[PDB]
């Protein structure tokens, strides 16, 4: 994964990237193709990845192909953000709530 | 995939009359409106009903049958809560002045 | 789940709304504030033909509200568990 940018992942590439992250925190944007608010927050998510260059930013299209991973991670609201440390989800943020995502990243870093 | 023209037009007409009936308005960025309308159309095409495009579902056929998340969903019908930002109450900061949107607007704002 | 089982056991129970909640679908009543209103759980629906579904206001609650010049108006509102308390 190139850090400083947002990497598209799927049901097969996501967990190996999490495993390879080591001591880096991973953020995941779970989106769908036609959720309006997903597209609104997407550029702000990209700017977060350009600021937090010591974290790994990913995005997952929760479509039919990737449904096994969507089901395993857990998602009901679109968007949903996951924050992962040490091979597991530690935090989630539901909705297109930029300030909530920022606060959760900051909390995860403390 | 891309929704059929006919389903997009179904969901466009729906959005206009439902915004009028519910006293709500389209987002200042009508690209947001257009994307959600296309999601409703795509879900109609694929599952038989315009399930909310900002929700994730396990069994689509069961969600279609039960209907809670079929647009207009229960939170919208009862509480005027539209987390897709399709129908915005006038006090919302992102509510614009329009209750109409043309097919040309839908195509232009979603061309990319 | 036990939560689903214990929720289904509350069907028929009288409840009071415990939080501010405005609803807009009551026929010819543009806006109703539900806080403090009492009704009963009409249904709890998280299954459809045996499949679990994702409705996030699963308690369908029946209310009757007196409207001046109209008499009692019966309606339903969907609630989640943290919006009401059992009356007993
Ligand atoms: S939140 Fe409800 S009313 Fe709004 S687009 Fe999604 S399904 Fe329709
Ligand atoms: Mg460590």
């Amino acid at each position: 994964v190139t850090v400083g940018q947002v990497t598209e992942v799927d049901k097969d590439t996501f967990w190996p990237i999490v495993k390879a992250a080591g001591d880096k925190i991973v953020v995941l944007d779970m989106y769908t193709q036609w959720c309006g608010p997903s597209k609104v927050i997407a550029p702000k998510y990209k700017e977060l990845s350009e600021k937090y260059q010591d974290m790994v930013f990913l995005k997952l299209d929760c479509n039919q192909d990737n449904k096994p991973l969507a089901k395993e991670l857990g998602i009901r609201v679109v968007p949903t953000f996951k924050i992962l440390k040490d091979n597991k989800v530690v935090k989630e943020v539901t909705g297109a709530k930029y300030e909530d995502l920022l606060a959760a990243i900051e909390a995860a870093r403390s | 995939t891309e929704p059929s023209e006919k389903s997009v037009e179904i969901m466009r007409k729906f959005s206009e009359q439902y915004a009028r009936r519910s006293g709500t308005y389209f987002c200042v960025d009508k690209g947001v409106t257009s994307v959600v309308i296309k999601g409703l159309a795509e879900h109609k095409d694929s599952y038989g009903a315009p399930l909310c495009p900002c929700r994730h579902y396990d069994d689509k056929a069961a969600e279609v049958g039960q209907g809670f998340w079929n647009c207009p969903c229960v939170p919208m019908r009862e509480r005027k809560e539209c987390h897709c930002m399709l129908f915005l109450t006038p006090d919302n900061d992102f509510a614009g002045k329009d209750q109409t949107i043309t097919s040309d607007e839908i195509k232009e704002t979603t061309a990319n | 789940t036990e939560e689903d089982e214990k929720a289904k056991e509350k069907i028929g129970a009288r409840v009071r709304v415990t939080v501010p909640l405005k609803v807009y679908h009551v026929v010819r009543v543009p806006e109703v504030e539900l806080m403090g209103m009492e009704g009963f759980i009409k249904d709890y629906v998280v299954l459809w033909k045996g499949k679990k579904i994702s409705a996030n206001l699963p308690f369908k609650v029946q209310f009757v509200k007196e409207i001046e010049g109209r008499g009692p108006v019966k309606f339903f509102t969907h609630l989640k568990e943290d919006e009401f308390e059992l009356i007993d």
